[PDB]
RNA sequence: CGCUUCUCGGCCUUUUGGCUAAGAUCAAGUGUAGUAUCUGUUCAUCAGUUUAAUAUCUGA
RNA sequence: GUGCUCGCUUCGGCAGCACAUAUACUAAAAUUGGAACGAUACAGAGAAGAUUAGCAUGGCCCCUGCGCAAGGAUGACACGCAAAUUCGUGAAGCG
RNA sequence: AAGGUAUGUAUCAAGCUUACAAGUUAUGUAUUUACUGACCU
């Protein structure tokens, strides 16, 4: 009667969980514990059914989606996990975790233009900084001169952060990009803060042009100085500007 | 469906009042992860009403001012309903419109 | 190496749900002879008294 | 089948006219699933002491009732999920 | 008429249903609380 007691255990827990969901159809603890209880049976086509009718009652929670997808991804059913990630991200665009875990899943698989397509869809909704420079970090960790150039001019139109203006000045500090890196500095210098500078762009521009030679480095800190902020700088850096310009040149007597 | 006859008047006012304060706090709280520990604003509401009937002040410390003053406007609503029913069927059991015992023994307590 | 966010676990209010007029009311033991147990309470050297031995009195 | 017309020649034989398709087919069943009640034996009884009026909410639970009354033990059935606080792991990003 | 003699389970037929799909010991006391004797009209 081992079959009898086994099916008794299964039928009593199923009857318990079905009465628990039938009482409260809104708290979703019941569906996730019942569905992962059948996931503990390790061979199922019904825990899929439990989740896929558990989102009829509430599709707007992230927990059910990411738990059903990490269930389907925890097992070898990769096609189904991808096939529910795409409906998760088209149904709920603004939640970051679905995009992150679906990109991460395809990173652990091949780096196919599927993954880049997932990413550019994720770009298309105009997210925050956290996602965008994560995608440029993806393009750097596959060593893309071409594609990290491609996807990062569309960046700056939406985030004009000074922290991001100085890091569109990155082809200098990785490729040195001479003439068009100087054009990146032109793009840095003409935009917002024309007389007010946001007090930070030309610090890093002076750091690179001081890392460069005396090509045209005298101008921007001292002789393009019409654009001051009431003193041209705080007290914290102008003597540092002077000894910044002093001892890194031809040093003529 | 079933109407609200005179035996479930009082058991329907609470139902619709706590439905209204439920989907007022559901649409009033900002984007924090938990709403009310699944029920706790309602417990403060009923405690506020019990302290109203007993005239204890109910100064709960450390409560957010939008939820504490929505509890104040809902218990003033319920106290208006309660005392305006007390006036009404006290006058009815004065001139003798009703002989209901529940109403008489209840409006001695509500007065 | 450090910093912020996310997810899994080790976890420290969860009582049976809500509302009425706190929903409503209620709730008797003796006398006698003896013990046990808490709380309160306090604990300078002879001589004979006394005691199984010990511990009051008096003595300088 | 019928009735009518000699209508064509025997009352008889023939010709024409008028009339135009029923039935949950059964008296059965090899029949069929059988739930309610009653019996049998169990389980037994809302609200943090005891006796208790109730009125609700939920739906894959119904009964009585003409019910958009009301009553069926408040008709029954409704239970441990703590969350955020400490800490481990892992990820994403940055310096 | 209801409001009172509960309801909830487990086996056993007629009622009703189609007649079909079909191949730290200790004292003295104020002092409760427990306990004893088949104690007692
Ligand atoms: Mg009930
Ligand atoms: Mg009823």
């Amino acid at each position: 009667t081992d079959e009898e007691e086994l099916n008794d255990y299964k039928l009593r827990k199923r009857k318990t969980f079905e009465d628990n969901i039938r009482k409260n159809r809104t708290v979703i603890s019941n569906w996730i514990k019942y569905a992962q209880w059948e996931e503990s049976l390790k061979e199922i086509q019904r825990a899929r059914s439990i989740y896929e009718r558990a989102l009829d009652v509430d599709y707007r929670n992230i927990t059910l989606w990411l738990k059903y997808a990490e269930m389907e991804m925890k097992n070898r059913q990769v096609n189904h996990a991808r096939n529910i990630w795409d409906r998760a991200i088209t149904t709920l665009p603004r939640v970051n975790q679905f995009w992150y875990k679906y990109t991460y899943m395809e990173e652990m698989l091949g780096n196919v233009a599927g993954a880049r397509q997932v990413f550019e869809r994720w770009m298309e909704w105009q997210p925050e900084e956290q996602a965008w420079h994560s995608y440029i970090n993806f393009e750097l960790r596959y060593k893309e001169v071409d594609r990290a150039r491609t996807i990062y001019e569309r960046f700056v139109l939406v985030h004009p952060d000074v922290k991001n203006w100085i890091k569109y000045a990155r082809f200098e500090e990785k490729h040195a990009y001479f003439a068009h890196a100087r054009k990146v500095y032109e793009r840095a210098v003409e935009f917002f803060g024309d007389e007010h500078m946001d007090e930070h762009l030309y610090v890093a521009f002076a750091k690179f042009e001081e890392n460069q030679k005396e090509f045209e480095r005298v101008r921007v800190i001292y002789k393009y100085a019409l654009d001051r902020i009431s003193k041209q700088d705080a007290q914290e850096l102008f003597k540092n500007y002077t000894i910044f310009e002093k001892k890194f040149g031809d040093r003529r007597g | 469906a079933k109407t609200v006859t005179k035996q479930r008047v009082e058991s329907h006012f609470d139902l619709e009042l706590r439905a209204a304060v439920m989907h007022d706090i559901l649409d009033m709280m900002p984007e924090g992860i938990k709403q009310n520990k699944a029920r706790t604003i309602l417990q403060h509401l009923s405690e506020a009403w019990r302290c109203w009937k007993a005239n204890i002040p109910w100064k709960v410390p450390g409560l957010p001012t939008p939820i504490e003053n929505m509890i104040l406007r809902y218990v003033k609503a319920k106290a208006d309903w309660w005392t305006n029913t007390a006036h009404y069927n006290r006058e009815r059991i004065r001139r003798g419109a009703t002989v209901d015992k529940t109403v008489c023994k209840k409006n001695l307590g509500r007065l």
